[PDB]
């Protein structure tokens, strides 16, 4: 009929690949595969930007099909606005390891 | 020639081994067949010395660079005619 | 920590920064044979005596500048260095490949200069047709030579291209559509889409001429039953691509150059720019035949291909227009960068519309093969190609060595080209009307004139070309490291400084979809 | 031929070269507006401190320069094709003229009636007669019937050459194995100089090219005594 | 007679610039009827017509070629 | 500490050696043409040969043992392999465009007909069309390969491929024997011409098409592929599509509309 | 682009020769070539 | 890691700008050089 | 045969600071070596060949 020996990846995947398997099926996105999904925006439901360090790059499309993204530098502390439209951003921890 | 049998509701690996071991090799077994069953020995074709064939612009580049690579006595000429 | 970095490198900035380098002492070269071409013109009769020598030296000129000098600069240098740093991406798809690459050329070239070195050269034409580049009419290893540069250049920008567009497809930010790329970065994908499909079919062409040479083929000679013209067809196939391929990446530039000198966040029509290359790289293989208006073709034939032809200018005609109506209200800058782009704008046009002269097949039966022909393509190279290099060269030159230039010097180094090649150009529209041939080491007394001015402007060029090595010396030496940049919001490649870490987007960038 | 600072083209000694005159006068008319246009364009928008640096619509503008190209070119290509048209159409000639290429000179044939055949060299500087046009001049020059539809036949028993006499109007390129057919006819008699027009190495730039054109009574005459 | 001769006319069989093939058929043409008539007992006169066409197009170095390939059975078109 | 999914790779000389091994096939060849000698031809090759090697192993230890083939790294790798294989298609374009330029416009000093007067074509039907079936019944059995592969069933992966193997070898050894038994050779004008380098060359494509095989065989001996992480295999099936389809073309081309 | 004050500036002293030698180095290597020019129509 | 920075990021020394003039001379001035040099040896050779 | 993967996985995925192509074991460093030397000989010849080829003689 068949007959098996063949590894899957629960068995045999290991570093990178491993742990983006492993993250995936917890619904979590640490190496930044999926694109995140926008909050409203406003001061008191910022864009939750996870970053490792105390800075980060936001790109922001501030309507749906513009062809250029506005982009700066997200820093550790107040929630910072897009200097196009305004929309709120405010940087956060987890993207961590222990 | 238009195919005709038939196969998806239940299928696989099991489907293909199917098509390797029943259509495909046996295809090759007969068409090996007909190869065997054929080939009669060409009559050495008649030199004639035309002058579009046996292009010599610079010789090889090993032997005495006169002879092709896979050139057979029996088949092949050289310009002035066949060797042996 | 030398040899790691430099010769081993799996790292977009330091194999652009290579790219650049090999680039600046190519163009020296090819620089060097310009000169040679234009003092044996200089003034009548024969200065270097032997005229298959000066054969080996135009032929030399073309390849130099081609292969060695603007396709390196552009798609190697500033393609490696921008692309990844304009879409947020870490490095190109495949880092080792793209070493190997680089490392392609200098063999390569290697091999082209050794071409000349031995027998008495490959004075062929940059072209290489049958019968004169096979073994009889160019006996002997140059044209062997030649071919394997060009077998090894291709390979590089082959594997070149499989690397950005790769790199440009799939290593955007998730949320990133290719609609919300730079125009830059479309201008390398398409340029990379361009080499992927025409340099193959080189490569067939200039393997059949090899074995015609050395392995007793008859693709290219009647006493077999063929035919040199088959070597037209599949050569100019590519060819045309070629030039495309030499002037789109500037396209991509001079859209960045316009648009930041301007203070606009954006370029005017978008997605006619988009629009635009991708037409002009369609019809950019359905037009090759134009170079061989004069090799007995069909009648019929002869018309399709000068009506396609002429359709390119409609495409290329809302770039132009598009960076003019970026220009429209801006608050321009008048930095150097924007100068060459300026110049860029109107010179590019002017050859472009000598192009447009020469796509009648009527009129080329005429004009074909005489200096009309180095004319058009001299302005879109010499003017089109090369300010667009220099003015995104001058640009981003504080992003990659974090110094800046002096401008007032700059501006010097502009206006002494743009005396010198206007001066050198311009006139063999004029030999070329009166009947001029090309490839000529001496013309009849007539063509004294033009031939006299137009190497006097070579001169001027040089001392152009001798200044900007001072000018980047200056800059290496006083040290004005960059303070604030300006407009880095619609700017990415800006963002992490000049020039930007070893490493830039460990963590990458963050783009919400909504 | 070509005098000293000469801007243009030579005058035009066929009807054929003639029309093209008239056709580049045309074009070059059109090259002429739309690059002095982008200049203006250019220097209208560089000499304003006015701004508008928001984002501008585009599409509605873009009509206009997408469809206006279109029409001009149209008026170029349409004459243009009328000629090519022109230059290959049915020709009734009365004679039947072969040129031949060789690194580094020209043979030619005329073998109508009799196998009457020479070759042309380049007179070369130190022999040059005083008068005669340094690299032009050829031994034997070729002679033709003016104000008569010929055909000429190229070809070439070595590399590719390409035959041009830019005051006819006439280039084909000489390639061996192939025979190409051009048309010839010239309005008046005279001497008509060309070169070649395809590298054929290092002698590409001294294989002139000079018809002699002169009625048929002496076009005869010389036919007969060249044998 | 349908005949005297100033050039070969334009055949619309060979429309174009390449005019090749037109020397070739003639050339042809003009052997195998001198062929067919030379075995058969004919005035060869008939094929005078393909005999001047081709001389007039054909260079001398093809006609030449040819004729001696065909003494040297070596010709490679089928007459 | 990265967070994104694609592979930094370690700095390696490969490119460099890769590079340099071409410079002295090249420089090889042209000796070898002209001042008759194969001494650097043959470092060449050896160089060459011990750079592919050692960087294709050195991507085995990446995906397999090192785990940096995330999902977004084997995206970009079959992506980059498509390219790949289309650049190859216009390769092989240039070699029919030539095969039919001469045959629809044969010129005189061929006898103005194709095939050329003199030329003896081989029988479309005798051993072409048996190496026709062999390809295409290759195209079958790497087909069941797969899906074995990727039901987890390892005997009948390793039966199938070997099947595979063996019918590419079938094809080459054919191809051989008929190379010595052609009544044409390379030299014999633009027919020979045609012939030889545009079946060579695809010659060539059947040896590497095979050799990759060879390989993903032994790394499945080894473990190395998972019923859904197997992208050198995948590659290697697809150049082997490329590869039966090109000679379909050559079929129907070269050795059938052409005698 | 606003640079911060050169860490070496380079005087006008400096610039002269720096100009001088660049023009040198391209020009001498040439003009030696060419002088010699005539003389290599020989061996 | 390795060097980070402006005059960092290169294969060659800004550290001292005469050694800089000196390395940039020798390699600007060698590329024009080759083909007046080229054309030298092609003039002798035969 | 036998499936030794997650061996060879611990092997190169030693905190020992060597790159992907030499991180087996010396094997590794005697093929890196013979490579290498065999690259720069050969170039090196190859440019000694460019030498004579471009000359009848000075
Ligand atoms: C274009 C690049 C700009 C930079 C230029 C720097 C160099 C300076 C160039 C001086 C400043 C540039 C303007 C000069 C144009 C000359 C056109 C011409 O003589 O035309 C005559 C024709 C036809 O020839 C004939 O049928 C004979 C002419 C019969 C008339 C009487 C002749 C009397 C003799 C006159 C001698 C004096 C002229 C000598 C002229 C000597 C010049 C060296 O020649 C031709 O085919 C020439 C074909 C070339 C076409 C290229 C397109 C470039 C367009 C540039 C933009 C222009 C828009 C305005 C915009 C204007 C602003 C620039
Ligand atoms: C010579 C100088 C050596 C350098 C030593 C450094 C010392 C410190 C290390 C201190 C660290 C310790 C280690 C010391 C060892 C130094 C090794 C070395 O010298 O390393 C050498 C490196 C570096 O390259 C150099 O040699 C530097 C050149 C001069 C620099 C110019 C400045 C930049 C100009 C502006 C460019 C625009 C882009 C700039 C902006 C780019 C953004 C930043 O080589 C390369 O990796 C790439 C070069 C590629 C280009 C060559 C073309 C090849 C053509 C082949 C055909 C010839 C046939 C002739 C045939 C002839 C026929 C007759
Ligand atoms: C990009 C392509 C390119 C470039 C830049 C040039 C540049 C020049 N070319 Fe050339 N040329 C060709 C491509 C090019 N050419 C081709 C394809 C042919 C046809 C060959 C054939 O017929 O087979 C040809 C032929 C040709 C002829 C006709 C030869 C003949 O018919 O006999 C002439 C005549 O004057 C000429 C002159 C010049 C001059 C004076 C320059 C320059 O001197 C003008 C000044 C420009 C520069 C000096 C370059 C400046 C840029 C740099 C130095 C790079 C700087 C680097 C960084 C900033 C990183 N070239
Ligand atoms: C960057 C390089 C480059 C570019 C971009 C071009 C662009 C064009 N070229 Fe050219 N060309 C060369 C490099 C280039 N070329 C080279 C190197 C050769 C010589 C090959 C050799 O023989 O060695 C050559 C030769 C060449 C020939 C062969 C002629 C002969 O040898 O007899 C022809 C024939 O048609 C041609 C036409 C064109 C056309 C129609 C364009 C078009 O793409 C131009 C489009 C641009 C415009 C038209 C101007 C902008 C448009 C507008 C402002 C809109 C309005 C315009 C109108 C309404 C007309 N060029
Ligand atoms: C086990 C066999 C299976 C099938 C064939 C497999 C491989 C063939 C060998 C090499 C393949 C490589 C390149 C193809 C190049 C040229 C075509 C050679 C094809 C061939 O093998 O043709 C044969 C030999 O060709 C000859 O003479 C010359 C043959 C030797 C030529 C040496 C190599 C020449 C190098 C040119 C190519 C290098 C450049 C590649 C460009 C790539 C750029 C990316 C023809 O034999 P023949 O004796 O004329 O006739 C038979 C008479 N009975
Ligand atoms: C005859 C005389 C002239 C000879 C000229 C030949 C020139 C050079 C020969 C020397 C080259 C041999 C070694 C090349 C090995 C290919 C490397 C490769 O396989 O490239 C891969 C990517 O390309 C991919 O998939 C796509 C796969 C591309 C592989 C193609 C490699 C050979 C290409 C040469 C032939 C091109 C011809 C095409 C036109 C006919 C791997 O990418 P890397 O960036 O390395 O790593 C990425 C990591 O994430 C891996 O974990
Ligand atoms: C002139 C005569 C000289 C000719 C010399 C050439 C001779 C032989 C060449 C033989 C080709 C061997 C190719 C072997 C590639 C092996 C590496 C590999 O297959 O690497 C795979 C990645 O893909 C990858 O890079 C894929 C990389 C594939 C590239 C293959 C293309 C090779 C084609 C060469 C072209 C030469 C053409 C020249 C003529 C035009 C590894 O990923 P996986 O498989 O998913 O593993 C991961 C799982 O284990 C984890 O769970
Ligand atoms: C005997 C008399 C002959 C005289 C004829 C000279 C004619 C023409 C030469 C043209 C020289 C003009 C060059 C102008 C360039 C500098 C202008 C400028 O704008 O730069 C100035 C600095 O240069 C400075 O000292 C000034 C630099 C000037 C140095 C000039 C050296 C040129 C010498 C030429 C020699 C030719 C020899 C040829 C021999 C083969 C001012 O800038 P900063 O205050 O630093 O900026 C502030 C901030 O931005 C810093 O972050
Ligand atoms: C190619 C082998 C294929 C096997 C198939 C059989 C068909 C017959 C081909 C014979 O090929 C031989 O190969 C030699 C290779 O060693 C060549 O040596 C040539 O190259 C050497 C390079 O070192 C020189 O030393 C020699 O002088 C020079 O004859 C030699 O010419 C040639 O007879
Ligand atoms: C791209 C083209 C560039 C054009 C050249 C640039 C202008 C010339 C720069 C100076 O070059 C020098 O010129 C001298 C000529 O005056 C040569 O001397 C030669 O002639 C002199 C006698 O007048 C003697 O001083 C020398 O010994 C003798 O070598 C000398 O070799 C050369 O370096
Ligand atoms: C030039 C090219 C190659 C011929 C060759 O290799 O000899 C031929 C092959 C097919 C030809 C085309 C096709 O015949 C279809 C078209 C026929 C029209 O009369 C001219 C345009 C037309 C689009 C042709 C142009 C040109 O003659 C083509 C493209
Ligand atoms: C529809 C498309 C994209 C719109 C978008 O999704 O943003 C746009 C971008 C470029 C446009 C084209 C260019 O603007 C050029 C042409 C301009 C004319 O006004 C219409 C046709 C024309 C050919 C355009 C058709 C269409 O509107 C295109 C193709
Ligand atoms: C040895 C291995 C099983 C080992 C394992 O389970 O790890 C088996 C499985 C499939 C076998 C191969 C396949 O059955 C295909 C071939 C079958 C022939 O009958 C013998 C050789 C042949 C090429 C076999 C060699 C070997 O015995 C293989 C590779
Ligand atoms: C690390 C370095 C690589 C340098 C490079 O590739 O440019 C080493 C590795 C192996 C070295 C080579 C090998 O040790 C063998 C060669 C013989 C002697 O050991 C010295 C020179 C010799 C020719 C070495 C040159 C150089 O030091 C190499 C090539
Ligand atoms: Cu004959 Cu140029
Ligand atoms: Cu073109
Ligand atoms: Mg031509
Ligand atoms: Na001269
Ligand atoms: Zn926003």
């Amino acid at each position: 009929a068949s007959g098996g020996g063949v590894p899957t990846d629960e068995e045999q995947a290991t570093g990178l690949e491993r742990e983006v398997m492993l993250a995936a099926r917890k619904g979590q996105d640490p190496y930044n595969i999926l694109a995140p999904k926008a909050t409203s925006g406003t001061k008191e439901d910022p864009n939750l930007v996870p970053s490792i360090t105390n800075k980060r790059i936001v790109g922001c499309i501030c309507e749906e099909d513009n062809s250029t993204v506005i982009w700066f530098w997200l820093h550790k502390g107040e929630a910072q606005r897009c200097p196009s439209c305004g929309t709120h951003y405010k940087l956060v921890p987890h993207q961590l390891a222990h | 020639a238009s195919a005709a049998k038939g196969d998806h509701g239940g299928t696989g690996a099991r489907t293909w081994r199917f098509l390797t071991f029943g259509l495909a090799l046996p295809s090759v077994a007969l068409c090996t067949l007909n190869s065997w069953l054929h080939s009669g020995h060409r009559e050495r074709p008649a030199f004639i010395p035309y002058h579009h064939l046996r292009i010599r612009t610079k010789p090889f580049s090993w032997g005495d660079g006169n002879h092709t690579f896979f050139h057979n006595p029996r088949v092949n000429p050289l310009p002035t005619g066949y060797e042996k | 920590m030398f040899i790691n970095r430099w010769l081993f490198s799996t790292n977009h900035k330091d194999i652009g920064t290579l790219y650049l380098l090999f680039g600046a002492w190519a163009g020296m070269v090819g620089t060097a044979l310009s000169l040679l071409i234009r003092a044996e013109l200089g003034q009548p009769g024969t200065l270097l005596g032997d005229d298959q020598i000066y054969n080996v030296v135009v032929t030399a000129h073309a390849f130099v500048m081609i292969f060695f000098m603007v396709m390196p600069i552009m798609i190697g240098g500033f393609g490696n260095w921008l692309v990844p740093l304009m879409i947020g991406a870490p490095d190109m798809a495949f880092p080792r490949m793209n070493n190997m690459s680089f490392w392609l050329l200098p063999p390569s070239f290697l091999l082209l200069l050794a071409s000349s070195m031995v027998e008495a050269g490959a004075g062929t034409g940059w072209t290489v047709y049958p019968p004169l580049a096979g073994n009889l009419a160019h006996a002997g290893a140059s044209v062997d030579l030649t071919i394997f540069s060009l077998h090894l250049a291709g390979v590089s920008s082959i594997l070149g291209a499989i690397n950005f567009i790769t790199t440009i497809i799939n290593m955007k930010p998730p949320a990133m559509s290719q609609y919300q790329t730079p125009l830059f970065v479309w201008s390398v994908m398409i340029t990379a889409v361009l080499l992927l499909l025409s340099l193959p079919v080189l490569a067939a062409g200039i393997t059949m001429l090899l074995t015609d040479r050395n392995l007793n083929t008859t693709f290219f000679d009647p006493a077999g039953g063929g035919d040199p013209i088959l070597y037209q067809h599949l050569f100019w196939f590519f060819g045309h691509p070629e030039v495309y391929i030499l002037i789109l990446p500037g396209f991509g530039m001079i859209s960045h150059i316009v648009t930041y000198y301007s203070g606009k966040k954006e370029p005017f029509g978008y997605m006619g720019m988009v629009w635009a290359m991708m037409s002009i790289g369609f019809l950019g293989f359905i037009v090759w035949a134009h170079h061989m208006f004069t090799v007995g073709m069909d009648v019929d034939t002869r018309a399709y291909f000068t009506s396609a032809t002429m359709i390119i200018a409609i495409p290329t005609g809302v770039k132009v227009f598009s960076w003019l109506a970026t220009l429209h209200g801006g608050n321009i800058k008048w930095s150097p960068a924007m100068m060459w782009a300026l110049g860029f704008i109107f010179l590019f046009t002017v050859g472009g519309l000598t192009g447009i002269v020469l796509a009648n097949s009527s009129l080329d039966i005429v004009l074909h093969d005489t200096y009309y022909v180095v004319a058009h393509f001299h302005y879109v190279l010499s003017m089109g190609a090369v300010f667009a290099i220099m003015g995104g060269f001058v640009h981003w030159f504080p992003l990659f060595s974090g110094y800046t230039l002096n401008d007032t010097w700059a501006k010097i180094h502009f206006a002494i080209m743009f005396v010198g090649v206007n001066m050198t150009f311009f006139p063999q529209h004029f030999l070329g009307l009166s009947g001029m041939p090309r490839r000529y080491s001496d013309y009849p007394d007539a063509y004294t004139m033009w031939n006299t001015i137009s190497s006097m402007g070579s001169f001027i060029s040089l001392t152009a070309v001798m200044l900007m090595v001072f000018i980047i010396w200056e800059a290496f030496a006083s040290k004005r490291e960059v303070l604030t940049v300006d407009l880095t919001t619609t700017n990415l490649e800006w963002l992490n400084g000049c020039p930007p870490p070893y490493h830039t987007f460990e963590e990458p960038t963050y783009v919400n979809l909504k | 031929m070509a005098y000293p600072m000469q801007l243009g083209f030579q005058d035009a000694t066929s009807p054929i070269m003639e029309e093209l005159l008239h056709f580049h006068d045309h074009t070059l008319m059109i090259v002429f507006l739309i690059s002095s246009l982008v200049l203006y364009i250019i220097s209208l928008m560089l000499t304003t401190k006015l701004t508008h640096t928001s984002t501008m619509d585009a599409q509605e503008v873009e009509t206009i320069w997408t469809i206006l190209p279109a029409i001009i070119l149209i008026l170029i290509a349409l004459p243009s094709l009328r000629i090519l048209y022109m230059m290959d159409e049915i020709n009734n000639p009365s004679l039947t003229v072969k040129t031949m290429g060789h690194q580094w000179y020209w043979s030619y044939e005329y073998t109508d009636y009799e196998d009457l055949s020479f070759d042309s060299y380049m007179i070369p500087t130190s022999e040059l007669k005083p008068g005669e046009l340094r690299l032009l001049e050829v031994d034997n020059r070729v002679v033709l019937p003016m104000e008569m539809t010929i055909r000429m036949l190229v070809s070439s028993e070595d590399v590719l050459h390409s035959w041009a006499v830019p005051s006819l109007g006439l280039k084909t390129d000489a390639i061996p194995g192939r025979l190409n057919q051009t048309t010839l006819m010239s309005s008046r008699p005279g001497l008509y100089y060309g070169q070649c027009s395809e590298i054929c190495g290092s002698n590409h730039s001294f294989m002139p090219i000079v018809l002699e054109l002169v009625p048929l009574k002496y076009f005869e005459k010389w036919s007969a005594s060249m044998l | 007679k349908i005949k005297n001769y100033q050039t070969a006319p334009f055949d619309s069989r060979f429309p174009n610039q390449n005019q090749t093939r037109n020397c070739w058929q003639n050339y042809l043409d003009f052997h195998r009827c001198e062929k067919a008539m030379t075995a058969k007992g004919g005035d060869v006169s008939v094929c005078e017509w393909y005999r001047r066409v081709y001389k007039s197009l054909c260079p001398i170095s093809w006609v030449s070629t040819w004729d001696d390939r065909r003494a040297e059975g070596t010709f490679p078109g089928k007459i | 500490h990265q967070t994104h999914a694609y592979h930094m790779v370690n700095p390696s000389p490969w490119p460099l050696t890769g590079a340099l091994s071409a410079l002295l096939m090249t420089s090889g060849l042209t000796m070898w043409f002209h001042f008759n000698s194969m001494t650097l031809l043959m470092i060449g090759l050896t160089t060459n040969m011990l750079t592919m090697y050692q960087w294709w192993r050195d991507v085995i230890r990446e995906s397999t043992f090192q785990g940096h083939h995330t999902p977004a790294v084997q995206k970009g790798l079959r992506y980059g392999m498509i390219l790949f294989i289309i650049s190859e298609v216009l390769f092989f374009t240039g070699f029919f465009w030539a095969f039919y330029h001469s045959s629809l416009a044969p010129t005189p000093e061929l006898g103005g007909c194709w095939p050329p007067t003199g030329i003896h074509p081989l029988n479309p039907l005798e051993v072409p069309l048996l190496n026709t079936s062999v390809l295409l019944a290759s195209g079958v059995s790497i087909t069941w390969a797969h899906h074995s592969l990727m039901e987890g069933d390892r005997k009948h992966m390793l039966q199938a491929l070997f099947i595979t193997i063996t019918l590419g070898v079938y094809f080459t050894l054919l191809q051989a024997s008929e190379y010595y038994e052609a009544p044409f050779t390379i030299s014999d004008g633009v027919y020979g011409s045609t012939f030889f380098v545009a079946t060579g060359f695809h010659g060539l494509h059947v040896i590497i098409g095979s050799t990759f095989l060879i390989v993903c065989f032994f790394r499945q001996l080894k473990f190395h592929f998972t019923s859904n992480h197997h992208f050198g295999f995948e590659a290697a099936a697809w150049y082997w599509h490329f590869v039966d389809v090109v000679w379909l073309f050559l079929y129907v081309s070269i050795y059938w509309w052409g005698s | 682009i606003t640079a911060k004050p050169a860490k070496t500036p380079t005087s006008p002293k400096e610039q002269a020769i720096g100009l001088s030698v660049t023009f040198l180095s391209f020009l001498l290597p040439a003009g030696w070539v060419l002088y010699h020019l005539d003389n290599y129509k020989k061996s | 890691h390795y060097e980070e920075g402006p005059g960092k990021n290169i294969p060659f020394s800004v550290e001292n700008k005469w050694r800089l003039l000196a390395m940039m001379t020798l390699f600007f001035g060698s590329g024009f050089a080759a083909p007046f040099f080229i054309v030298r040896h092609q003039l002798l050779k035969k | 045969f036998e499936n030794r993967v997650a061996e060879k996985q611990k092997l190169f995925q030693e905190d020992n600071g060597l790159p992907v192509h030499l991180k087996g074991g010396a094997t590794d460093n005697i093929l890196y070596r013979v490579t290498m030397t065999l690259c720069l000989g050969g170039t090196l010849y190859s440019l000694y060949c460019l030498g004579w080829a471009s000359f009848p003689h000075k």
